[PDB]
C-alpha cells in the first residue's frame, strides 16, 4: 500500500545513491564499462507489487514481456515478441494454453471508458500468431485465430472458434462451436467435431513443442559467442 | 534598444545590470558629492519622468521578448532616478535598493531568456501553451513579469512603493500621477506575457528543450528571493543606508 | 476512399529570386507559407507560426494583380508590417504576407514570387 | 508605393507589336492567340528568333525549359506579366 | 601509475564495495519486490531437434529477431527487427535479396487439416511488409506482401504478384501474376501496372541498401560505439566563423557519413 | 549458393540496443518522456516530452524523419517507418502530432496525424494518407496511400468508411485520453534508474572465464 | 591493480586536499 509505495521510493533513492557510488569507484580506476548500452529489457517485469506469477512447467521465451500482475499455469506457453500487460486490471492465462509469436494480451490502459476489464483465458486455448487480446474472456477449450482482435467486453464461449483476421468487436458473445470471421466478427458456421479434435491436440502438440523450446532456451549461454563479441575489431 | 537586440543574448544579459551598478557609483560620488543643486536633479527629474512614459509606450509596441525588456529597463531606470532626483538619504537609498532588485529580477529574466534561445525564441507569441509543455518554467517566469509590475509582496513592489513615497515627499504630485499611469501600462503589458504563457490555446505549439543546471539553480535562488525578499529584507534595508551615509561620512 | 488529401491540393508556381519557376504543391486550408515550407522556398525554421504577432515579413510573397482580386483585402496589421519590414519603409502593392493568404480551390494554378530572404535569426 | 509586375494589358500590345514588325509576319493573321509555327508560316529557326526578341524587349532571360512553352502569342503574354523580373 | 596509483585504486576498491553494499541495503528497503535485470538470454539464431539454420555471409539479421530451427536465408537478404523465423516443425526457405520487415511472423505447420502440408518458401528479390505473418505458404519470386498482410497455409503468391496491406488471404488460395489482391477476406483488386512492377524491384533494391547500414551499425563494439559517441557529440553544432578565423576547415570524420545509395536524393 | 560466416554472433549478450545512430542520424528522446527498453529507435526519430513507445514497437527512421509530438503515445508493438516520397507529392515524413492516441499493433508509414487524434487498435495508415485534427478511427481500420480522415468524425472499416460525425464531448475526451496515459507511463518510467546494473553481471561472467 | 591516467591521479590529490583543506579551514576558524 502507501507505506509499501513510500518504502519502495526511499529505497530507489538508497540504490541510485550506491550506483552513483559504484560508477565513481570504477571512474577512479579507469573503468568505463558502466557506459555499455545493454537491454534493460525483463521477461518479467514487476509494478510496484503488482508482480507475474508464473508457474514452473510453463514455457516463457525470453523475448516475451509479462508486466504486472500476469498469472500463467501449468503447462502454457508465451512464445517469441509476445506481451501480457495487466496493469490497471488482471491477466490470467489457463493450463495447456499457448500464446503463439507477437500476440499481444493486454488491459484497457486508462478507466475513462469505464472500468477497466481484466483479461481471462481458459484451459487448453490456442491463441494464434500475432493476435490482440483486450479485456476479453476466452474459456475453455477455444480457438482464437491468428491475427484476430478481441474487444473488451468480449466473451468467447468454450469450443467457440474465432475466425483468423477477425475483429470481434467490443461487448459480443461468441456461442459454443460456432466459427465467426470477418470485419465486424459475424457467424459462419458451425464448428464441426473433427475440428474440436483438432482444438484439443494441437493444445497438446504445442504443450511438447514448448517442452523442447524450453530445453533449448535453459542450455548456458556459449562463452565461445561471448569472447567472439569481446574480441571483435 | 537596438543594441541590446542585435547583440548576443549573453552580452545583452551582461549589459543590462553592470554597467548600471558602476555608472550609477559614478553619479553619486560625482554629481551628490559635488556641489552645483537645484539644475543637476532637475536634469535627472525631468528625464526619469521622460524615460518612464517612453518606456511604458514602446514596451507595450512591443512584440518580441528582448525589445519588450529593453524598454523595461528604460523605465526603470526612470524609476530609479527619481530616487536621485529628490537628493536626501532616503532617496540614494532607495537608488541602490532599486538597482540592487531590478539586477537580480534582470537576472531572473535574461536566465529564462537564454534557456528558451536553445529552441530560439524571438517572439512574445512564441511563448504560448508554455503552461503545458513546461509548467514550472511558465510559473517562474509570471512570478518575474509580476515582480517587474510591482505586485506586492514580490520584491519589485519595493522600488514601486519608494516612487510614491518620494513623490508625496519631495511635493511632487504630476510625478505622483505618471508613477500610476506607467504602473498601469507596465502591468498590462506584462500580463499580456502570462496571458500568452497560461491562457492561449494555439494551434502550433514550440517545445523548448529544457535548460543546463547552472541556469536551473540560479533560477531557483532568484526565483527564491524575487518571492520571499519582504519577508526578510533588512540586510539590504542596513547595508544600503550604510552605503548612503558613507558617501558623505 | 471517397476522401482523398488530392481533394485538398492546390497546384501552385512559385518563381524564387533567381526567376526560375518551380511548381509547388499545398493543402488548401493552410497558408501559402506552409506551401512555401514544403520545398524550402522559405526556410521553416524563419517563420514555425501562422500568426501575424509572429511575423517580420519573413513570409512576404509578390503576386500579380490578376491573382491579388481573388484574396481578401490586406489588414490594416499586414500593411503596417509590410511597409515597417521594407528598406526602403515603402509598401508593395504586390506584397502580401504569406502567413495570412489562406490556400482554397480558387487559387488553382496562382503564380507567387519569392524575394531574397530577409535576415531572421536575431543573435 | 512599389510594384514588381508589369500590367498584363501593358504586355500584351508590347508582344504583339515585336510580332508583327519581325519579317515574315503579315499583320493580319496576328490575333493575340497565333501560333508562330502553324498559323505564321515561321519555321522552327523563326521561332527561335521570336523569344529572343521578347527576351531583351522586356530585359531578362527565358530559361531553355519555357522559352519552348511560348509556341503562341497568349503563352508568351502570361509568362511575362507573372515574371516579376521584366521591366 | 605508481604508488599513488595503487592507492587510489584500492581507495577505489573500498568506494564499490560500500556502494554496492548500499544497494542491498536500498533492495531490502523496497521488499525485495523489483525483479532484476539480468544479462540478455535471448539468442538470434538457435538450434532447435538438432536443426540449425543456414545462413549466408551477407544477411543482416537484427539481433532483436529470432531465427530459429531449419531456416535458410540466402544472400543479400535481411531480417529486420522483432522478426520471428521458427522453422521447428518444418522448413522455411528465403530466396536472396529478400526483406523480410519489422515484427513479421513467418511459421510453419507439420500437418495442415486437409491436403499436403508443405514448407514456408520465400522466392528471391521478395518484399514483406511490416507486421505480416506468413504461415506455411509459398510466396514466388518479384512478389510482394503488404505491410499487416496474413498468408495462411496453401497460399501461393505467383510471381509479380501483390498482397494489398492488411489483407486476410484464407487457405488454399492463389494470387495469380500481374493481379493485386486485398481485403478480408482477399479477392481481386486490380491488375498491376508496369510501374508497380518496377516499384516492387525498386523496394528490393532499396532495402538490400537499407540492410547494409543497420548491419554495419548493429555489429560494433563497445569501443567503437563509444569512439562514435564521442564524434557525433563532437559534430552535432559548428562554427564555421571562428573556424574561418583559425583558418580551419573542420571535416566530417568517415564513421559519421552514410553512403549515397540510401539518402533521398 | 549459401555460404555462411564462422563469425557471424548468434547470441549477443548485450540484447539489441534500444538506440541506433546511422551516421548523423541520432534518435532524440525527452528526458521526461518513456520508452519501453525493448523499443528500437533507429535513425531520424525524435520522441518529444511526455509521449510513450510501449513494448515491442519500432521506430525505424532511416527513409525519413518520425516525430512523436507532446503526450502522444506509440503503443504496444505499433510499427512507424516512412518512404523518401508519397503519392500525393506532399513530404513524406512520419508526423504523429500532439495528443495522439496510436492504439496497439498499428502500422503507419508516411503518415500525418494532426493533434488529438484516436487511433484504433490493429490499425494501418499507409503512405501520404492524413487523418485530420479530432477525428476517431475504429481498430482495424485500414486507410490506402493518399486518403483522408476529414476533421470531427469516426471512421473505420477495411478499407476505412465514414461512420458518424464526433459530437462535441466525444471530441474534448481524446486530449484526455492521451493525458491518462502518460499518466500511467509515468509509473513504468519510476520503474528505471538512470543506469542499469548489468556491467555488474558482465564483469562477473567475464571474471569467470578469466 | 592500479590506476593508470596520471593527470586523473593529481586531478583527485588535488579533489581531496581541497575537500581536507575545506575541513581544516573550517576546524581552525
Ligand atoms: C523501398 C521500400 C519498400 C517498402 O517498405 S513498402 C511495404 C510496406 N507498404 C505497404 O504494405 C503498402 C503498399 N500499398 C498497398 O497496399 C495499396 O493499398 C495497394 C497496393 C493495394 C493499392 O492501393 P491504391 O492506392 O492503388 O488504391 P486503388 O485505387 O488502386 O484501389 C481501389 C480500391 O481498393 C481499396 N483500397 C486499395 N488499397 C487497399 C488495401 N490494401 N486494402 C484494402 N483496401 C484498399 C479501396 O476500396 C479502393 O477504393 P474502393 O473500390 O472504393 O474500395
Ligand atoms: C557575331 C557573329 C559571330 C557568330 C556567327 C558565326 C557564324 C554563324 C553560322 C554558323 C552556324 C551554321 O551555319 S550551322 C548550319 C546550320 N544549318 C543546318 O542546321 C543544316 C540543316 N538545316 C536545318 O536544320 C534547317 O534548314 C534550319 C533552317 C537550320 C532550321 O530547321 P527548320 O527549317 O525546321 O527551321
Ligand atoms: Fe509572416
Ligand atoms: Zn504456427
Amino acid at each position: 500500500g502507501t507505506l509499501g509505495r513510500a518504502f519502495y521510493s526511499v529505497g530507489f533513492w538508497i540504490r541510485e545513491t550506491g550506483q552513483a557510488l559504484d560508477r565513481l569507484g570504477c571512474r577512479l580506476q579507469g573503468k568505463n564499462y558502466f557506459r555499455e548500452q545493454l537491454s534493460r529489457h525483463r521477461t518479467l517485469m514487476n509494478v510496484f507489487d503488482k508482480a507475474p506469477i508464473v508457474d514452473k512447467e510453463a514455457f516463457v521465451a525470453p523475448s516475451a514481456s509479462v508486466i504486472g500482475d500476469v498469472h500463467i499455469g501449468r503447462g502454457s506457453s508465451i512464445w517469441y515478441g509476445c506481451v501480457l500487460r495487466g496493469d490497471v486490471n488482471t491477466v490470467s492465462v489457463g493450463s495447456g494454453t499457448n500464446i503463439q509469436d507477437n500476440s499481444l494480451v493486454h488491459v484497457a490502459k486508462s478507466n475513462l471508458s469505464g472500468k477497466v476489464h481484466p483479461t481471462i483465458i481458459g484451459d487448453n486455448v490456442t491463441i494464434g500468431h500475432s493476435a490482440v487480446l483486450h479485456g476479453c474472456t476466452v474459456e475453455d477449450e477455444t480457438f482464437i485465430g491468428m491475427g484476430a482482435t478481441l474487444l473488451d467486453g468480449v466473451v468467447v464461449e468454450k469450443h467457440g472458434m474465432v475466425a483468423a483476421g477477425a475483429l470481434v468487436r467490443q461487448n459480443t458473445r461468441i456461442p459454443s462451436g460456432e466459427v465467426w470471421g470477418g470485419n465486424p466478427a459475424r457467424f459462419l458456421r458451425k464448428l464441426t467435431d473433427e475440428e474440436i479434435a483438432f482444438i484439443s491436440q494441437s493444445a497438446t502438440n504445442y504443450s511438447n513443442l514448448a517442452q523442447a523450446h524450453a530445453a533449448e532456451n535453459a542450455k548456458p549461454l556459449n562463452v565461445i559467442e561471448f569472447e567472439k563479441v569481446l574480441r571483435k575489431k | 534598444p537596438d543594441i541590446y537586440e542585435g547583440s548576443p543574448t549573453p552580452v545583452t544579459a551582461f549589459l543590462s545590470i553592470a554597467p548600471k551598478i558602476s555608472i550609477f557609483a559614478n553619479i553619486l560620488r560625482v554629481f551628490i558629492y559635488g556641489s552645483y543643486g537645484a539644475t543637476l536633479q532637475q536634469i535627472f527629474f525631468f528625464c526619469s519622468i521622460a524615460s518612464m512614459i517612453l518606456g511604458a509606450l514602446a514596451a507595450m509596441a512591443q512584440t518580441k521578448v528582448k525589445r519588450l525588456l529593453a524598454y523595461s529597463s528604460i523605465g526603470h531606470v526612470g524609476y530609479i532616478c527619481i530616487g536621485f532626483s529628490c537628493g536626501t538619504i532616503e532617496g540614494i537609498q532607495s537608488l541602490l535598493i532599486g538597482i540592487f532588485i531590478y539586477a537580480l529580477m534582470t537576472m531572473d529574466a535574461f536566465a529564462i531568456v537564454l534557456a528558451l534561445r536553445q529552441t530560439r525564441v524571438k517572439y512574445i507569441a512564441d511563448l504560448g501553451a508554455l503552461a503545458k509543455t513546461n509548467p514550472i518554467l511558465a510559473i517562474t517566469f509570471s512570478i518575474t513579469m509580476f515582480s517587474y509590475a510591482g505586485i506586492p509582496p514580490l520584491a519589485g513592489f519595493c522600488s514601486k512603493f519608494y516612487l510614491f513615497f518620494a513623490a508625496l515627499g519631495c511635493g511632487a504630485y504630476f510625478l505622483a500621477l505618471v508613477g500610476v499611469v506607467t504602473s498601469v501600462i507596465g502591468c498590462f503589458y506584462y500580463i499580456r506575457l502570462v496571458k500568452r504563457m497560461f491562457f492561449d490555446t494555439p494551434r502550433t505549439w514550440i517545445l523548448y528543450e529544457p535548460m543546463d543546471r547552472n541556469k536551473s539553480l540560479l533560477l531557483a535562488m532568484t526565483s527564491f528571493f524575487i518571492t520571499l525578499f519582504l519577508l526578510y529584507p533588512s540586510p539590504l534595508f542596513s547595508v544600503t543606508h550604510q552605503m548612503a551615509l558613507s558617501l558623505y561620512l | 476512399g471517397s476522401k482523398k488529401v488530392s481533394d485538398r491540393i492546390v497546384k501552385l508556381s512559385a518563381i524564387d529570386p533567381d526567376g526560375y519557376k518551380q511548381d509547388i504543391i499545398g493543402l488548401s486550408g493552410q497558408t501559402l507559407l506552409r506551401a512555401l515550407t514544403h520545398t524550402g522556398l522559405i526556410d521553416p525554421a524563419s517563420h514555425r507560426l501562422d500568426d501575424i504577432e509572429a511575423c517580420s515579413a519573413e513570409c512576404e510573397v509578390q503576386i500579380a494583380e490578376e491573382w491579388l482580386e481573388k484574396l481578401p483585402p490586406r489588414t490594416y496589421d499586414e500593411e503596417y508590417v509590410l511597409k515597417r519590414s521594407s528598406r526602403s519603409r515603402i509598401l508593395n502593392k504586390h506584397s502580401r504576407l504569406g502567413c495570412q493568404v489562406v490556400l482554397t480551390q480558387e487559387l488553382q494554378g496562382m503564380v507567387v514570387a519569392v524575394p531574397e530572404a530577409k535576415p531572421w535569426d536575431i543573435p | 508605393v512599389r510594384g514588381s509586375f508589369l500590367d498584363k494589358s501593358e504586355v500584351t500590345d508590347r508582344v504583339l507589336s515585336v510580332v508583327k514588325n519581325f519579317q515574315k509576319v503579315d499583320p493580319s493573321k496576328v490575333t493575340p492567340k497565333a501560333n508562330f509555327q502553324n498559323d505564321l508560316g515561321l519555321d522552327s529557326l523563326d521561332s527561335v528568333e521570336v523569344v529572343m526578341a521578347l527576351e531583351e524587349e522586356f530585359g531578362f532571360e527565358i530559361p531553355d525549359n519555357e522559352a519552348d512553352k511560348i509556341q503562341s502569342i497568349d503563352l508568351a503574354v502570361d509568362f511575362i506579366a507573372s515574371h516579376p523580373q521584366a521591366k | 601509475m605508481g604508488t599513488l596509483g595503487r592507492a587510489i585504486y584500492t581507495v577505489g576498491n573500498w568506494i564499490r564495495g560500500t556502494g554496492q553494499a548500499l544497494d542491498r541495503v536500498g533492495s531490502l528497503l523496497q521488499g525485495s519486490h523489483r525483479i532484476e535485470e539480468h544479462l540478455s538470454r535471448h539468442r538470434t539464431l538457435m538450434n532447435v531437434f538438432d536443426k540449425s539454420p543456414l545462413v549466408d555471409k551477407d544477411v543482416f539479421v537484427a539481433p532483436s529477431a529470432s531465427v530459429i530451427g531449419d531456416v535458410q536465408i540466402g544472400k543479400g537478404s535481411s531480417i529486420w527487427y522483432g522478426c520471428v523465423l521458427r522453422g521447428d516443425v518444418n522448413n522455411i526457405s528465403v530466396g536472396s535479396g529478400t526483406n523480410i520487415q519489422d515484427n513479421t511472423l513467418v511459421h510453419v505447420a507439420k500437418t495442415n487439416i486437409s491436403g499436403k502440408v508443405l514448407p514456408t518458401l520465400i522466392g528471391d528479390n521478395v518484399t514483406v511488409g511490416h507486421s505480416a505473418v506468413i504461415h506455411g505458404c509459398t510466396v514466388e519470386d518479384d512478389a510482394f506482401v503488404g505491410m499487416g498482410a496474413t498468408l495462411l497455409d496453401g497460399v501461393v503468391v505467383e510471381k509479380h504478384a501483390m498482397v494489398a496491406a492488411g489483407s486476410l488471404v484464407k487457405q488454399n488460395t492463389r494470387i495469380p501474376s500481374g493481379e493485386v489482391w486485398g481485403g478480408n477476406p482477399a479477392k481481386f483488386m486490380r491488375k498491376l501496372t508496369d510501374e508497380e512492377i518496377v516499384y516492387i524491384s525498386q523496394s528490393a533494391k532499396n532495402y538490400i541498401n537499407l540492410a547494409q547500414i543497420h548491419a554495419s551499425e548493429n555489429s560494433k563494439s563497445f569501443e567503437q560505439i563509444e569512439v562514435e559517441r564521442a564524434l557525433r557529440k563532437k559534430y552535432a553544432r559548428k562554427d564555421e566563423d571562428y573556424d574561418s578565423m583559425l583558418g580551419i576547415t573542420r571535416e566530417t570524420p568517415p564513421e559519421l557519413i552514410l553512403p549515397d545509395n540510401v539518402l533521398p536524393g | 549458393q549459401v555460404t555462411p560466416s564462422p563469425d557471424r554472433v548468434k547470441w549477443d549478450y548485450r540484447g539489441q540496443r534500444q538506440i541506433i545512430p546511422l551516421g548523423q542520424w541520432l534518435p532524440k528522446v525527452a528526458v521526461d518522456a518513456y520508452v519501453a527498453p525493448n523499443v528500437v529507435l533507429a535513425g531520424q526519430v525524435t520522441v518529444w516530452d511526455g509521449s510513450s513507445v510501449w513494448n515491442g514497437a519500432v521506430l525505424r527512421g532511416d527513409l525519413n524523419k518520425i516525430t512523436v509530438g507532446f503526450c502522444s503515445n506509440v503503443q504496444e508493438r505499433c510499427v512507424v517507418h516512412a518512404a523518401w516520397s508519397s503519392p500525393t507529392g506532399l513530404p513524406a515524413q512520419t508526423l504523429i502530432d500532439r495528443y495522439v492516441t496510436v492504439g496497439a499493433y498499428s502500422l503507419l508509414r508516411s503518415c500525418t496525424i494532426e493533434p488529438e487524434c484516436i487511433i484504433g487498435q490493429h490499425s494501418i495508415l499507409m503512405e501520404g494518407s492524413l487523418v485530420e485534427t479530432r477525428s476517431i478511427l475504429e481498430a482495424g481500420s485500414v486507410l490506402p496511400p493518399g486518403r483522408r480522415i476529414p476533421s470531427g468524425e469516426l471512421w473505420g472499416g477495411n478499407p476505412a468508411r465514414f461512420i458518424r460525425t464526433l459530437t462535441n464531448e466525444e471530441t474534448l475526451e481524446i486530449p484526455k485520453l492521451a493525458v491518462a496515459i502518460n499518466h500511467l507511463s509515468g509509473d513504468y518510467f519510476s520503474e528505471f534508474l538512470p543506469y542499469s546494473t548489468i556491467y555488474l553481471e558482465v564483469e562477473k561472467f567475464k571474471k569467470s572465464l578469466g | 591493480k592500479v590506476s593508470e591516467d596520471k593527470n586523473r591521479n593529481y586531478a583527485v590529490v588535488a579533489g581531496v586536499v581541497a575537500i581536507v583543506g575545506s575541513i581544516g579551514w573550517y576546524l581552525k576558524a
